[PDB]
Order: C-alpha cells, then structure tokens, then sequence
C-alpha cells in the first residue's frame, strides 16, 4: 500500500499480476529522492555531443544529392583534425580508453530514456503510460510486466 | 620458495616460475660464470604489484630490505645524470666516490638490483645498462670490476598507458583460455615490438624473461585484500590487533 | 551537356589512343590483381577508369619518351600516379585499392605486366575500346599479389610463431 | 626451429638453452634423481617432444 | 560513397561493405550530428569496436539481399529480427554486470 | 555427422566429393564460436581508410574531364601533407613497420572477404552458396573444392 514495502514483497511472496491500479501508478512515479535538491552532477565527458561535428555545407549536400558517381560523402577535416590533435597532446597525457567502461553505461543509459550524466530519474513511454526509472533502480521487472501484459489491455 | 612466493604475491605464476627457476639454477652448479643471474624485463599495467616482487626477494632470499638496492630512475631522466650511476671520472668534481649505484653494490654482492621506472630515462642511461645485464665487467672511475653476479637484476617499468594492457580487459574473467590466451600474447608480442621501437633491440638480447602482468579486477582483487589484512595481523598484533574479513566485507572494496 | 561529354569522349580517340592501349590493357590486370577470382563490378570499373584514364593523360604528357619504346617507365609513372589518385579520392577501400597498389610499387610484381605475352598486345593495332579481360592472359599464380602474400603469411607466422615462449610448458 | 630468430641474433636461442634444458637440470638435480655421477644423453622423441634419457 | 570504392561485388564479398558503410556513416554522421541523444555515433562506434555486425550477414539475411526485391519494398517486416543474444542492448547489459 | 568431427577425418580417410548436401551445408555454415559473445578488438591501424582522401572538387574534375592537355591529375596537397608530418620525428620504428607484415595480412584477409581487423567468421559467395571463412579456419580446401567441381552442377 506504500510505494517503497511493494519492491521488498515482490521477491518473497506476490508477484506484479495481483496489485491495485493505484500501485502499479505509484510504483511507476519516482521515489522521494525526486523532488530532493541535490546541485551536483560531475564527470562531463558525454557521448551525446560531437566535438568533430559541423554545419550542412550546402554545396556538398547539393552535390551528394546528385548522386555525381563521387567517393567520399563527409567533409573529414574536422574528424582529421581531432585525430591529429589526439596524437599530439594526448600521448604526452598517454593514452586513454573511455570505452573499456564509460560508453557502454552511457549507451545503456539511452535505451532507458537516460541522460549521460543524469543520476536521478528518467521516465520512458511504456504502453500507454511512462514509468521513471534511473541509473540505480532499473525497474526493470515492472518494464516486462507492462510490455507483456499490457499489449491488449489497459492499465494506469 | 616458489610457495613462499605464491603466499605474499598471486597473480602472474608463470613470472614466477621464470623468477624463482633462476634461483634454483644459482643454488646448484648451474651457474652462468658471465651473466648476472636473473635479469628480468617487468612490462605490465599501472597498479599491480610489479615493484613488490623485488620487496619480497629482500625479505625472502635475503631476510632484508638493505639487500633490496632501489634505483630512483626518475632521478636519472637526464642524459647529464648517466655520471651519477657510475660516478665521475677522474679529474672532475667528486671521483672520492665511485658513484651512487655502482659503490653499493660492491659491499653487496649478494643482493637484489631494484631499477624502477625503465620509461622514464634518456637513451645515454640505458646504453650504460647494456653492459650491466650483458656480464659483471662493470668498471668504476678506478676500473676495478664489480661482481653482478647472484645480483637478481629487476627492472620494472610501467608502458601501462600506452596500448595493451592499456587496453582494460574488456572480459574481466580469470582466464578464459581459448581467448585470453591467445589475445595476450599478441600484446606481449607487441609490447616487445614496442621495445623495438624504444629500449634499442640489443638491450632486448640481454633480458632473460620480459614479463606481462595481468591488470586486476573484481576476481583477483577479490583475493588480494584479505592478505592486506593478514598483513595487519602480523605487523600490528603485540598491541593486539587480529582482524577478520567476510563476504560483504570485501565486496563492500571492491 | 550531354555535346560536351561527346568532344571529350572523342579527345581521347583522335590523341592519346596509343596509351590507352597500355593503359587498358595495364589496368586488366591490376584489376585481376586487386580482385583475384572474385565477381568484379562491370559498373564501377567505369568510376574507376576514368581515374586510370586520367593518370595516363597525366603520365604521357610527362614523358618525351616512347610508350613502345620505354613501357615500365610509365608503369612506375602510372601506377604511382594512380597509388595517389586513388588516395586522394577513395576515403574507404574496401577491396583495398591503395593498400594493393602500394605493394605493386614496394614489391616490384608489376615486371610481370610487361612480357612477351604482354608486350604483343600492346604493340598490335587494337582500339582501347576492343582491349577486353578476355584479350589479356592471365599472369601465372606466382605473379598474383594472392600467392605473394600467402608466401609473406608463412615467412613470418613461421617465425611470428617463434616469437616467445611458454617457459615451462616445454616438458620432456 | 622453436626459437630461430636471426633478427634477435641467436641469443634467444642460448636464452632458450638456458631457461629450458638447463632448468630441468636445476630442479631434477635438487630432488633426487639425478645422480652426481650419471650421463645425460638428450634426445628428441618425435611424438611432439623432448625427451632426455638418463644414463649411467 | 563505398560502392564507388569497390571493385569486389557487393553478393560476393559482403562484410568488406559492412566494414566500409558503418565506418563511412561512423564519420558520416559525426560530422553532420552534432547532439545525439539516442547516441547513434557513439552505438555505431560500438558496433564496429565489438564486431557484432557478423551477425548482419547470416544464413537468415543473406537470402533477403541476393533475393529480387527492389530496396523500396524492404520494410522492417521483411527484415527477421536478429536474436537477443546478437543485438546491441544485451551486449551492453552484459558489458556492465561483468565490469561492474 | 558433426560439424566440428569431419575436417579432423579430411586429412586421414575420406576426400571432399564423398559428402552429404547437408555436409557441406554444415561444414560451410560458422562454427560455434559464432554466436558467442566477445566485445574485444585491436590495432586499429587499417588500410582500409586512407586519412590523405578529400572531397570531389568538381572544379579539378570539370578540368580534367575535358583532357585539356594537362600535367597532374590529383590534388597532391593532403598527400604532401601526410609526408610532411610523417618526417617530423626521424621514425625509428616505422621506417620498416607497417611497409611489412601488417600489410600483407590484410590484403590476404580483402581476399577472402574479411575485414582487417576482424577476427571473426566471415563470408564469401563461391558459386552459387555462401562459405563463412575465417583468419584462423581459411577453409581452403573447401574453395578448391566448390569452385572447381562445382563448375556446371550445383550443391547447397
Ligand atoms: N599481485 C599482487 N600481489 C600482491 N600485492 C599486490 C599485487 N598487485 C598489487 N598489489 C598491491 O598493490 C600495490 C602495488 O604496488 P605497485 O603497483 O607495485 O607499485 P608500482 O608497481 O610502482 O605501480 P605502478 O603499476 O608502477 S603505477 C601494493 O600495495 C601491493 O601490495
């Protein structure tokens, strides 16, 4: 009956096909922690932006449109550039991977509706309502009961 | 001392079994009357226990860390600082001693020779090293020999940063021998390309065993802790301190 | 658009219909030896020609020497010409255009491309137009960059292989 | 042919000398068995292997 | 753009164009994307980092392309799913249990 | 009968023509290894991408499209632009890497319809089916065999 005993019941005893409408909606909005100020977000390395992005060139973008029998399409100075620039002043820094662990929790991240460095919680369109989930709890049980159950029917 | 070895230190066992046979070869009449016994060529990542094995080798095969001669190679990242290793010559200031190294080992033969960090040093400094792994016909600024021999010649440097073992085992398994296996040594044969490409291949000759550490993870370091603190059993009981170590307790770490 | 197209597709019959003998003929096999047995595409050959086209205009404006009388001149001039239009042209070489050409220049296999079976062709009254892959015979395997570089597979992984050991795994 | 290496100049062929045959040596000399006075005669098996027979 | 590079057939040799298309729109799209939020440089690196991309050409999807379909009747339906085991999003659930 | 147990009886007994259609089926399709997840690669240094290319100018090819007598026909500035920054550092390693074996094995894997630093099983169309090939497994004497006999009749 309270949002936060529901989650410890669910691995002993009952299951998620038994609970009232007004569970599954409050098990599905975001704990007490949300609405909580906390001004801190740290490590900004973001997978979202491109640094070696640039404009529509507009002449190019004419020119591929053609179809013009041509055999580059980008324009491969800007992502030269952040090649060379890696090579020079980040072998004095040696190197550096971001990837061995860094890319895929941001890619996770982005099939739950997360931001890169958001830490709170995010909600995703499941059905015909969202369910917020975060980074520490996936809510990943309640994701495959209202995918499942839910194709037919109507639940809030 | 091949179990001793594996008590204080885990991972990496076929090191040691390169480390501790070189050991059984100076115990015996095999013995190499030119080369200094046990030079060792220690590539690996940043943060495992490379320059601990030279610690338990003072502890262990000489029962002191005065036998343990660390070499600051950061001391000697000039080319200028190659004078400091085997002293001045004559003629110049100083030549009263025979220099910071080469006069400790003369009092000491019977000891380990910790070098630190090999990456950082000019090529001057490394050509003197040719030499020192090659025979025990090190001379000082008054030509007398010094005997290299039952010197076990450590030399560890990092490289980490750079690729290989740079690259974070991307499947943090123990071992998985179909793939880990064959994976590794093709960054062990690259990391020795590599010295190609640095350390001047002659200096690659003079190792008898270069040896790539295995990075730590949630497996291994799941194993190393609970010594840490057998670690503070032994040094900090006698004022009675006898710790304990649990499921949680380590994964709480790690 | 389509006129000036015509004029330029006739500039090069009325000069430079000597080359394109050698240069077809040139390009039959570096297409053979960059492909190697596999289905080629009969219409980006043409994207491709023309390239190989333009750097023989290239080369043959360069030499006061004879095609016939001096032809691996214009190979080292050709092929390297074209080791670096490709370059600069082609971003992504999945069949690996350059990569190939640059070890035709490095290994020096393309003497093969001039021999007497070769040096018939070139020399008979052919149009560019007629030099067919049918018209060129086939190198012997051992000219192909394929047995070449399975010959550089078992030089190296011989020794490759060699390269350190086990330590202990050697028992007896 | 397990460690032919020109580039390297046959000393890891002596290394291979060393850190093998002559480390079998070592340590089948501190257990007991091989006697102070006994000739080794080594041999290839041609089953994959190296072999040394033991003589006296 | 890679088609024009490629003198090897597209039926014959198909995972050199995987190789050449995902790595021309690996750049493709980093040049022209500038915010991803659905992160499509950063997953395209992914797939290329990983080379769970052989999964795209297999028993079930080589008979789609040598079958004669124009490329405007393909739709997701003709298209059968790969398995969860092969797909991005498990391989990078998987990743972060292990490292984690 | 199994996929992995023939090829160890194709150097001792029996030859290549004596097998089942759905034999040679097996013994085309991927081993085990296939499907089986492993998210590691290496030496990202391919010859596929040549970071000297540029774009179509479509002024250049305007003018050398009309054959207009010409001397030169690429642009020749991102090619002396990558020999200059080559030699910045006399290249100690490199003056004879990379000109070698690396090479040679990524023009042999182009061959067999590999990419260059894939180490997975990979196809290639011989005939009329597919036969996936590998660095490891180059299964040649399979493409001698349904290249060759597989010439007018036809095996799935
Ligand atoms: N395999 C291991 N066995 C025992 N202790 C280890 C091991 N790996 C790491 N440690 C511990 O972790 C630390 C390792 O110190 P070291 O890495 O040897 O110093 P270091 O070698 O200079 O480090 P790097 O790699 O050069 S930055 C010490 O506290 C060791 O006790």
């Amino acid at each position: 009956s309270v949002k936060d005993i529901k989650k410890l019941i669910e691995e002993g005893i009952l299951d998620y096909e038994d609970l009232t409408e007004n569970e599954l909606r409050k098990l599905a909005k975001p704990d007490d922690n949300f609405y909580e100020l906390s001004p801190y977000a740290s490590d900004e390395k973001d997978l979202s932006l491109n640094e070696t992005s640039g404009l529509t060139n507009e002449q190019l973008k004419n020119f591929l449109g053609q179809n013009g029998t041509y055999h580059m399409s980008y324009d491969s100075k800007s992502i030269d550039y952040a090649k060379q620039k890696k090579s020079e002043k980040k072998e004095d820094q040696q190197e550096d991977d971001d990837g061995f662990y860094d890319a895929y929790k941001q890619i996770k991240n982005s099939y739950d509706g997360i931001p890169n460095n958001f830490n709170h919680e995010a909600p995703q369109l499941i059905g015909n309502n969202y369910v917020f989930t975060s980074i520490y709890d996936t809510k990943e049980n309640l994701i495959k009961f209202l995918k499942k159950n839910s194709e037919y029917d109507l639940y809030d | 001392l091949y179990n001793s070895l594996s008590k204080s230190i885990i991972g990496n066992e076929d090191i040691i079994k390169s480390l501790s046979d070189a050991v059984v070869k100076a115990a015996t009449g095999m013995k190499d009357p030119e080369k200094p016994i046990g030079t060792f060529l220690f590539l690996g990542p940043t943060g495992v226990g490379k320059t601990e094995l030279a610690k338990t080798l003072a502890i262990e095969l000489f029962n002191s860390k005065d036998n343990l001669i660390r070499v600051n190679m950061s001391e000697f990242t000039e080319a200028h600082s190659v004078s400091k290793i085997t002293g001045s010559p004559p003629g110049y200031v100083g030549f009263s001693d025979s220099g910071q190294l080469t006069e400790a080992v003369r009092e000491k033969p019977h000891s380990v020779v910790l070098f630190d960090e090999l990456e950082k040093a000019h090529a001057d400094v490394f050509k003197v090293l040719l030499q020192i792994l090659g025979d025990g016909y090190i001379n000082d600024n008054h030509r007398r020999n010094i005997d290299f021999s039952n010197t076990i010649i450590i030399m560890t440097s990092n490289l980490g940063a750079e690729l290989f073992k740079k690259k974070l085992f991307f499947d943090a398994d123990n071992s998985g021998t179909p793939e880990y296996k064959r994976v590794m040594e093709d960054v062990r044969l690259s990391l020795i390309k590599k010295c190609k490409k640095v350390f001047k291949p002659e200096f690659v000759n003079r190792i008898d065993k270069i040896g790539v550490f295995e990075p730590l993870n949630k497996k291994n370091l799941h194993k190393i802790v609970a010594l840490r603190f057998k670690k503070l059993e032994k040094r900090l009981e006698e004022k009675n301190i006898q710790v304990s170590v649990s499921e949680k307790a380590i994964d709480y770490i790690i | 658009n389509p006129f000036t197209k015509i004029i330029h597709k006739l500039k090069k019959f009325i000069r430079y219909r000597k080359v394109l003998r050698w240069s077809r003929m040139w390009w039959v096999l570096l297409v053979r030896e960059i492909v190697g047995d596999n289905t080629i595409e009969k219409k980006t050959e043409k994207a491709l020609r023309e390239i190989w086209d333009q750097c023989t205009i290239a080369v043959y404006n360069n030499t006061l020497n004879a095609v016939e009388s001096k032809p691996l001149l214009f190979l080292h001039g050709i092929l390297n010409e074209c080791r670096n239009n490709f370059a600069t042209k082609l971003r992504q070489d999945p069949s690996l255009i350059v990569a190939k050409i640059d070890q035709i220049i490095k290994s020096q296999i393309y003497r093969f491309w001039v021999s007497e079976p070769y040096l018939k062709i070139g020399r008979s009254h052919t149009l560019y137009t007629h030099i067919t892959p049918d018209a060129v015979p086939q190198l012997p395997k051992e000219c192909t960059l394929k047995h070449l570089s399975s010959y550089m597979e078992e030089k190296l992984k011989s020794m490759e292989s060699k390269k350190n050991i086990e330590s202990g795994k050697y028992e007896f | 042919d397990q460690s032919y290496d020109p580039e390297l100049g046959a000393r890891p062929t002596l290394i291979f000398i060393e850190s093998v045959i002559m480390t079998k040596f070592a340590i089948m000399y501190l257990k007991k068995e091989l006697v102070d006075d006994m000739d080794v005669f080594v041999d290839y098996n041609s089953k994959a292997k190296n072999l040394v027979i033991n003589l006296s």
